[PDB]
């Protein structure tokens, strides 16, 4: 045939592969951490919008930390070889590296870990998402009036917020990040490049959003996602 | 607003 | 006039803006720390591609951790108001959140923290980039076969290697990330968006580089750069 | 090839 180019994604598998999504909104008492008003708003947009982009989606809520390491543990070891792509969306309590279990924090590390190019290999060479609302620390925002690969290649964390950083729910229309993820999926997948879609998301959260609280020292707040990046392709949710 |  | 779009930065003001190009190379003894054959070959590399994106391009050899400080702030207090962008380049021993000045190690948040959008006011709006060549940790990469904004919005790290990994120099070609980035930017800046330039910087890296030592812990090891970005628009080097 |  004709000159090809390989700086995309092969995305035309016959599937566009799982999305899983973990809502945690109720934790142990003992754990002392709050209820998560708003989330359910989140996993139910972040479901239509995956399911609009062909992802199968499977939602789970309430996960303790064992039962999340054991989903995926059993997600990695399924034979992703017609699936184009994989997913997770985790919408929980968190510290920076660190997702809470409805029980008790897992380490990020570990969850992720499964989906390396040498534990899984189904899903070598293919991009492995993880998308992310939780806090990032205690920080706030105040903010200014305006042939091997690596084992770690082709994975993308999609953060809500900045390293250090808390991370911003609203308990009526779910988080900022969310919110706006889900917004721009639905006006650009069929149009941008994944990265250009999340600089849009970006965009949305920094300008459109600010705390309000009576409390002075969370009150008046910003927040910047921060996209990290080790993909080694373009990422574009459409084919042909 | 809360924070996660 | 017609229809306006704001999805990338201007680029377009008096001057693209400055690069300061921090190259250490020779350290103090008692630090213990190698001297970093190779890293000339990428100060070079970068004085000369940054130059032909018209950068005003500054070169920094074997600063202290003072020194580094001092120039930031310094640096960080210059009327930048007719300039597009900034650049830092950081090329040195590191560890996760850390760069080493000749002397001793600088927390990278105190060089970035000058630069927020409240403390750089004529930098407020305008793509901070600082593109790391330092280690992040001590891990290494098997491989497999195949109306205000935040004060950290439009801040982008061009990291060179993955969190908590070794980043890899060769002490004749330079380091496998810096060579990469520069040879992309020479091909791609006049055509593609910088994030796609770092993608495929990412793919250039995790495929066509592998470490050889005579040490077996260090050899046939791999590496894919991380990128970490808060940025709101497009960034093109090019206008109009 | 050496490490940073
Ligand atoms: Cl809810
Ligand atoms: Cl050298």
């Amino acid at each position: 045939s004709g000159i090809s180019l390989d700086n995309s994604y092969k995305m035309d598998y016959p599937e566009m592969g799982l999305c899983i999504i973990i809502n945690n909104k109720n934790f142990h008492k003992s754990t002392g951490a709050t209820s998560r008003s708003g989330t359910d708003v989140d996993a139910a947009n972040l479901r239509e919008t995956f399911r609009n982009l062909k992802y199968e989606v499977r939602n789970k809520n309430d996960l303790t930390r064992e039962e999340i390491v054991e989903l995926m543990r059993d997600v990695s070891k399924e034979d992703h070889s017609k699936r184009s792509s994989f997913v997770c969306v985790l919408l929980s309590h968190g510290e920076e590296g660190i997702i809470f279990g409805t029980n008790g924090p897992v380490d990020l590390k570990k969850i992720t870990n499964f989906f390396r190019g040498d534990r899984c290999r189904s899903l070598t060479g293919k991009p492995k998402l993880f998308i992310i609302q939780a806090c990032r620390g205690t920080e706030l925002d105040c903010g200014i009036e305006t042939h091997k690969i690596p084992v770690e290649a082709d994975f993308l964390y999609a953060y809500s917020t900045a390293p250090g950083y808390y991370s911003w729910r609203n308990s009526k229309d779910g988080s900022w990040f969310i919110q706006s993820l889900c917004a721009m999926l639905k006006q650009y997948a069929d149009k941008l490049e994944f990265m250009h879609i999340l600089t849009r998301v970006n965009r949305k959260v920094a300008t459109e959003f600010e705390s309000f609280s009576f409390d002075a020292t969370f009150h008046a707040k910003k927040q910047i996602p921060c996209i990290h990046s080790m993909l080694t392709k373009e990422l574009y949710f459409y084919h042909h | 607003d809360e924070v996660d």
